[PDB]
Parts: C-alpha cells; sequence; structure tokens
RNA sequence: GUUUAUUAAAAACACAGCACUGUGCAAACACGAAAGUGGACGUAUACGGUGUGACGCCUGCCCGGUGCCGGAAGGUUAAU
RNA sequence: GCUUGAGUCUCGUAGAGGGGGGUAGAAUUCCAGGUGUAGCGGUGAAAUGCGUAGAGAUCUGGAGGAAUACCGGUGGCGAAGGCGGCCCCCUGGACGAAGACUGACGCUCAGGUGCGAAAGCGUGGGGAGCAAACAGGAUUAGAUACCCUGGUAGUCCACGCCGUAAACGAUGUCGACUUGGAGGUUGUGCCCUUGAGGCGUGGCUUCCGGAGCUAACGCGUUAAGUCGACCGCCUGGGGAGUA
C-alpha cells in the first residue's frame, strides 16, 4: 500500500513509503542466510570501478532458488519477507519432505497454498515447467537463458516476460525491454509475473533515504575542471561541446553493443 | 423453438451473403425478430452458418 | 432479490401468525436482510451507482416506517431495533 | 436449479479419443449432484468457416445440472485442454432431445 | 459476389448480378463519418405519405 | 548537508525529483599487455553516462552547420 | 376504528438497466517473404507526398490497437446523463394474474447529500485508425481558413479530480376530472375455440384532431383544458452572469 507521509518537517514533505502488511516481521530463516561483503566499488587492484557506490547498511544476503529443480514433490509457502538484496519480495516454501527454501514471490501468493515444480504441473502462477510445455501467449517469471542453469531474465519486481512463438527448437520471448529473443525451449520459467508492483511509486524524499542504499553523490562534469573531465573549464557556466562519458565517448546516441557471438537470438532489437 | 442448433430451418432467414433478413420483409413478430436474429448470431459463433460467403 | 426460502423464513420468524407479511416488524427484516445481503455486493466492484440506487431507495424505506413504529409502540419498536441491531 | 447446456469442439485428427473426454466429463459431472438429460455427439462434419484452415471438428451437445464450482472447473478444463477449440454454455432449455 | 449463370450466356449479359442489389451494400458502406448523423435522419417522410 | 588544512562558507558543490541516452547478461562500462576483478552473487520496476535541480503553471519555432541514428542504388577508395 | 392512498408477500413476462471476466468474425495499419513493374495517390484542376535503394496492385505468414457492419424499428431499458457482437458471474428497476397481509405508514421540499455527455487536469499503462496544435502544398488581392499530404496531445484502460452543455419536450413533482380516430411494443381473460381469428381488460409509446386555452404559432386524456399541495424562478435593453 502506497502511503504519503505527512509534511512535518523538511524531508518529510515528499516521501511516498509502500506498506506490506502481510511480510514478515521476525527475522529470516537463518540456515540460508550468508554473508555479503560490501566492496564500495573496489575491485580486487583497489581501484574505483562503478563509481558512486559506497556506504549503506549491513545487508545479509539470502540464498535464493533460481534453478527450481523439485520434480513431483509440491509445496506450501509459509510466509513472505522482505529481502534487502533486491527489489521484489521473496517467499520461504517447505516441501512435503521437510525441506525449506527461497522462491520469487508472484502477485497473488497470499500465503498456505500448494506448489508444483518442474515436470507437469498446473497452469496456475507459481509453478515451474519448461516451455515445451506452456501454451504461447503467457506471463512467465524468470526464464533460463540456457536449460539448467537458473533464471536470469525478468527477475524483478514486477517485470514478466511474454511467449509469442513457439515454432521449432526455440522459443520467441517478448521481454520487458521490448525486443524479441530466441531461447532453447527446454529451459524453465515460472508462471506468472512477480509481485510488488508498487515499486516505482516510493519516493526517498530526502538525500539520507539514496545515502543509506549505498549511493554516493553524482558529481556534474560540467562543474568540473577541463584536468579530470572532457566538460568542465571557462568562467561563467559555459559547455560548447558535444555529451561525452568521462573516458571520452559519446553519450546519447552510440550505440555500443559489440557482441557478435549472441546475435543469432536477438529477432529484434529494443525500440 | 428457436435454438440455435436448428440449421434446416434458419437458413430462411439468411440471405446468400449470411445476411439477416428484416422483419419488414420476413413478416415475423418482434419479438420472435429478436430471438431469431441472436439464435443466428450464437450459431454462426458456434460455426453453423457462415459470417459471409467470401 | 431475495430467496423465496430466506423470505418465508423471516416472515414465519418476524410475523405472528401465517401471511402476516404486511406487518412493520417483517418489512423491516426483509429490508434489513436486503441490505446486509448487497453490503459485499457493493464492497466489491462499488462502480455500480445504478444498483446502489436501489439500495439508498431500501435505506429510505426502512427509515420511513421505523419511525412510524416508533410512532405507535415504542415498546414494539425497541424489541424490534434491537432484534436486528441498528438505530445506533 | 440452474440446468447448462455445454457445447464443444474437438480437433478432427483426435477423433477416437472423444469418448475418452465424453466419459471423463460425464464422471466429473455427476459427482456431486450432477445428471445428464440430453448427451449427444455429431462427430465429424464440414465447418461454416476454417478456424485457423481446419475442418470437420467434433460436435458434442450435454445438457447437465450442476452447480457453479463444478462447471467453473470443467469450463477452465476446455480453456486448458488443446484438443477442444470452441466451447458454449447455454441455459435451462427445459431439457429437449434431439433437435439436430 | 458470384454468378452462376446456365450454360447459354449470350455474351456473358449480367442477369443475376443486376437483379442482386448489384451496389446495395457497397452504396451503403461507402459513406464516411457515421457519428452525429443518424440522430436526426429519422423517417417523417414516411408520415408525408398519406392519402 | 559539503567546500578552497593555513586571507574566499557563498548565489559555488551535493541533494530528493525530472528528462535523454546506452545496456538481453559472458550486459554496457571501468581497472588490467593477460589471467582476472568490480558492475553483481544484481537481470530493464536493473545498472551506467549526461544535463537540470523540491513544489506550482509551463517549457514556443528552426535539422541550413557540427554531432548521433538509419539507408542490397550510384561515384571514389587500402592491403592483396 | 376502516380500507379506496401508500406498502409487503406468491406465480410469470419483456428489456443496448448497471458492474466484473472471457471469447469470435470483418476491416485498417505495420513487420517478414513470394510474383511483378512504372507509376501510385489526391483534387473542381493541381501540387506537396510515396516509388527503379522496386512503389502501387496481388498471394502467404505474423504482431498489435480500437469498434461491433444487417438484425435495427413513427423499437426497448434507465430518475437524468445515457445504454447495441456473443458467452458466464453479481446485481437494480418496471409491468401482468388473482389471493393474502399492514392500516394513512402520504405528497412536496429551503439548507444538505449523491449521480451527472463532451472537453479538460493528476499518476501509471497502451497507442491500429482518427485528429486540436504544428509543418508543407494548393486557392486567393491577402488566407496564420475552407481543400490536399503528414502529424503531437487527445480519443482507449485503472484509480482520482473537474460538475459544466441548445444537460431541450427550451414544458418542476404529485393527485383528481374532461368527446374521439389511426398505429407500435409488452402482459392477460372469455369464446362458435377450426385460421397469422371474434369479443375484453392493463403498462409504455408515435401521429391526427373535438370543446377548451393561447398574442399567434400551436397544445389538446402523455394538455400548453378545469382544479388542488409544495418548491424553483422573472420584473426594459446593454453594462453583466461581469467586478
Ligand atoms: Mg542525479
Ligand atoms: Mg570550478
Ligand atoms: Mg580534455
Ligand atoms: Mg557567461
Ligand atoms: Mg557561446
Ligand atoms: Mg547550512
Ligand atoms: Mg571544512
Ligand atoms: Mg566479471
Ligand atoms: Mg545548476
Ligand atoms: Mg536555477
Ligand atoms: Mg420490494
Ligand atoms: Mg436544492
Ligand atoms: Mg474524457
Ligand atoms: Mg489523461
Ligand atoms: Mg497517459
Ligand atoms: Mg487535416
Ligand atoms: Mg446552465
Ligand atoms: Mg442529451
Ligand atoms: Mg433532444
Ligand atoms: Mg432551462
Ligand atoms: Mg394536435
Ligand atoms: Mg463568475
Amino acid at each position: 500500500a502506497v502511503v504519503k507521509c505527512k509534511p512535518t518537517s523538511p524531508g518529510r514533505r515528499h516521501v511516498v513509503k509502500v506498506v506490506n502488511p502481510e511480510l514478515h516481521k521476525g527475522k529470516p530463516f537463518a540456515p540460508l542466510l550468508e554473508k555479503n561483503s560490501k566492496s564500495g566499488g573496489r575491485n580486487n587492484n583497489g581501484r574505483i570501478t562503478t563509481r558512486h557506490i559506497g556506504g549503506g547498511h549491513k545487508q545479509a544476503y539470502r540464498i535464493v532458488d533460481f534453478k527450481r529443480n523439485k520434480d513431483g514433490i509440491p509445496a506450501v509457502v509459509e510466509r513472505l519477507e522482505y529481502d534487502p538484496n533486491r527489489s521484489a519480495n521473496i517467499a520461504l516454501v517447505l516441501y512435503k519432505d521437510g525441506e525449506r527454501r527461497y522462491i520469487l514471490a508472484p502477485k497473488g501468493l497470499k500465503a498456505g497454498d500448494q506448489i508444483q515444480s518442474g515436470v507437469d504441473a498446473a497452469i496456475k502462477p507459481g509453478n515451474t515447467l519448461p516451455m515445451r510445455n506452456i501454451p504461447v501467449g503467457s506471463t512467465v517469471h524468470n526464464v533460463e537463458m540456457k536449460p539448467g542453469k537458473g533464471g536470469q531474465l525478468a527477475r524483478s519486481a514486477g517485470t514478466y516476460v511474454q511467449i509469442v512463438a513457439r515454432d521449432g527448437a526455440y522459443v520467441t520471448l517478448r521481454l520487458r525491454s521490448g525486443e524479441m529473443r530466441k531461447v532453447e525451449a527446454d529451459c524453465r520459467a515460472t508462471l506468472g509475473e512477480v509481485g510488488n508492483a508498487e515499486h516505482m511509486l516510493r519516493v526517498l524524499g530526502k538525500a539520507g533515504a539514496a545515502r543509506w542504499r549505498g549511493v554516493r553523490p553524482t558529481v556534474r562534469g560540467t562543474a568540473m575542471n577541463p584536468v579530470d573531465h572532457p566538460h568542465g573549464g571557462g568562467e561563467g557556466r559555459n559547455f560548447g561541446k558535444h555529451p561525452v562519458t568521462p573516458w571520452g565517448v559519446q553519450t546519447k546516441g552510440k550505440k555500443t553493443r559489440s557482441n557478435k557471438r549472441t546475435d543469432k537470438f536477438i529477432v529484434r532489437r529494443r525500440s | 423453438e428457436i435454438d440455435y442448433k436448428d440449421i434446416a430451418t434458419l437458413k430462411n432467414y439468411i440471405t446468400e451473403s449470411g445476411k439477416i433478413v428484416p422483419s419488414r420483409i420476413t413478416g415475423t413478430r418482434a419479438k420472435y425478430q429478436r430471438q431469431l436474429a441472436r439464435a443466428i448470431k450464437r450459431a454462426r459463433y458456434l460455426s453453423l452458418l457462415p459470417y459471409t460467403d467470401r | 432479490s431475495l430467496s423465496t426460502e430466506a423470505t418465508a423464513k423471516i416472515v414465519s420468524e418476524f410475523g405472528r401468525d401465517a401471511n402476516d407479511t404486511g406487518s412493520t416488524e417483517v418489512q423491516v427484516a426483509l429490508l434489513t436482510a436486503q441490505i446486509n445481503h448487497l453490503q459485499g455486493h457493493f464492497a466489491e466492484h462499488k462502480k455500480d451507482h445504478h444498483s446502489r440506487r436501489g439500495l439508498l431507495r431500501m435505506v429510505s424505506q426502512r427509515r420511513k416506517l421505523l419511525d412510524y413504529l416508533k410512532r405507535k409502540d415504542v415498546a414494539r419498536y425497541t424489541q424490534l431495533i434491537e432484534r436486528l441491531g441498528l438505530r445506533r | 436449479m440452474r440446468h447448462y447446456e455445454i457445447v464443444f469442439m474437438v480437433h478432427p485428427d483426435q477423433s477416437e479419443q472423444v469418448p475418452g473426454m465424453i466419459e471423463r466429463y460425464t464422471a466429473a459431472i455427476t459427482g456431486a449432484e450432477g445428471k445428464i438429460h440430453r448427451l449427444e455427439d455429431w462427430g465429424r462434419r464440414q465447418l461454416a468457416y476454417p478456424i485457423n484452415k481446419l475442418h470437420k471438428a467434433h460436435y458434442v451437445l450435454m445438457n447437465v445440472e450442476a452447480p457453479q464450482e463444478v462447471i467453473d472447473e470443467l469450463e477452465t478444463t476446455f480453456r486448458f485442454n488443446d484438443a477442444v477449440i470452441r466451447s458454449m454454455v447455454m441455459r435451462t432449455k427445459h431439457a429437449v432431445t434431439e433437435a439436430s | 459476389i458470384k454468378v452462376r449463370e446456365n450454360e447459354p450466356f449470350d455474351v456473358a449479359l449480367r442477369r443475376f448480378k443486376r437483379s442482386c442489389e448489384k451496389a446495395g451494400v457497397l452504396a451503403e458502406v461507402r459513406r464516411r463519418e457515421f457519428y452525429e448523423k443518424p440522430t436526426t435522419e429519422r423517417k417523417r417522410a414516411k408520415a408525408s405519405a398519406v392519402k
């Protein structure tokens, strides 16, 4: 539920919060936790790469199951809980054999409903099975690039992929970006669309809201000196040149896709 | 009475192009015309009569 | 509308004897039952103003009769409004 | 009670699989309180217009009497079965016979 | 829509197309913009049709 | 809130918000002769770059120049 | 106290009444491919525009949006605005048959509350056609117009706001009385019932017309005729539905 904070003080006037009363207040399932080890944007050489990263919360990590290889063993969802490592919520699932795992949360998951994985399974949202036996024109959660590898596509809040064609040994998919891609028909995908679709409606508000998410301030190139950016220089706010990246590559255009190995599966590019 | 399976009579109220014949020409009553047209549309959906001869 | 079985049940419950359908008490009971039934229908959708109009019609009538009764037998009135739980 | 009249079509190739469908659906209908008053199949017959370039689909008509829940699951069975093409559900009709 | 004429057709005289609506539907449909027009195109001549 | 440690604390920087643009994952991009690492144990509701800078009402005309994107015609054109 | 006003109960009928979900055919556009080749398109006549980098026309496959061609009507439903493919779920109102029940429980309504075309505004989607603004080509003395070629917002969806129309029958609601004729739509009763027939009784609706009324036009049992209850509004034109 989207709620607008009252303008008590500067910093709360423009804060829009999302309330999810059906999440878990307690601590997460400990056996499925690990260390996260924030990096700050540095690589193994200690040099800054991907600037504007640093700080934030401790942010432990949850082991989420993406392979979804449990054939003929139905599971029931115990509860939904907040995951700080992604924009989507996760659901804890208990199988009939006494094993618990984490999965992504479809829209209408609620709680205490059976979930079937792999092989033959009902077409109800939540189940996972290969696309060789999924009707054309249906939304799915997270598609495997290769069979048995693990879902990679459409894993974010409120994202989904719909099948357009199945003829042949491949299947055509329309991704959220708006492009057609061919994927092997043996790849798995769970039905529905991952929930938490109210994600965009947040507004953060104050700068500390972005600061404690691990984002550092961004300094405009025009505000620098010519010695450290192709922009910058001159007295009195002059730009007079084509925009580029800090390393001299043109922005606002200049497509930068230079992969000649994956062009086979790109039926049509983004528009 | 006016069921959508009764093809062997519901042909008379359809022209050669699949058109429905008005009551002004047929001589039928108003309520009967309404239910007859509705049944014709239903049979047409269920693929008993053609939308058009094309 | 309401089911015949439910209507007969309410009539036999609130009327004095058989065929006592005109009594203000059975009128109130029927209107209250219909309103309570439509509460869920209008909780869902909530965009059906044409039916909400009939709901408001029902509400106005109940009120008008409940008043007639209170002007006749406060006794009866009080007991009824206690049985059906209303008139806050 | 609210009776229903179900009519459905099947792929022409699966002519030998229609009886299994009928005998399996009749069990589901009659499970709780269903009771069929008119069961019949026209079988093969040429269509009026080509549904994706198909012809001679099997027509199956049934007159059932069962609640909304069983009939809803039965209806979605058609939506998810690939052997069927179309479907129709009509009101009581007062259980007329034949009418072919 | 289709002509099925008997074996003797002379010079292929169109006798059944002429009797058919020919351009009944064609002329009926070739017009445009059927939104604000129909409300006012209504009978009232039928009324003038009288002894 | 930040800034010229030691003459400038500001109208300068940042900011939440907005827009454009690139990126289908072995992603773009960055460090690195390479291996490899970050981006990210993330997957377009995500990430990077650029400009503007709460909020309210708005953001007009010009593609001649430069840049960018697209184009089985034709002219010119390296190595061989 | 009573049952004739008002209302409840039983059995049926017709209807684009309203909300949600699903699905089908035609056509326009676009994408890929096949044959094919000099025009296409548009006008009063032209041009812009598209096409030899292969258009238009024609055939196959695919994507997507929107509206439901006749049926369809001096038809129907809704308090009004308004509501047309087909199917399912939820749901409101109206009318007919008698029978039973309550017993004036009614009419109107300042303030108040709700609904309320189109355009318009906010957030998020979608966007095939159409099309404000805008661009170009025409016409013209001039044309930021009528015409032509494109085309954004918008038109579509969900949730909110706006509360205005020649929102008109230019006619407030309720009740009673007052000659007729010809139709439509929807119930119902008696009968030689032979028939797509005779005789009656209700609801809604179109036209013509008597007395009466009206300045006249015209209204005329659905009154703008004769009366009763309440409400709203008017007091020369402009200024002004403005400060
Ligand atoms: Mg920024
Ligand atoms: Mg400087
Ligand atoms: Mg430089
Ligand atoms: Mg200057
Ligand atoms: Mg300058
Ligand atoms: Mg300060
Ligand atoms: Mg300092
Ligand atoms: Mg790496
Ligand atoms: Mg600035
Ligand atoms: Mg400024
Ligand atoms: Mg009632
Ligand atoms: Mg008022
Ligand atoms: Mg609008
Ligand atoms: Mg809008
Ligand atoms: Mg929009
Ligand atoms: Mg125009
Ligand atoms: Mg007004
Ligand atoms: Mg109107
Ligand atoms: Mg009018
Ligand atoms: Mg007026
Ligand atoms: Mg008259
Ligand atoms: Mg004013």
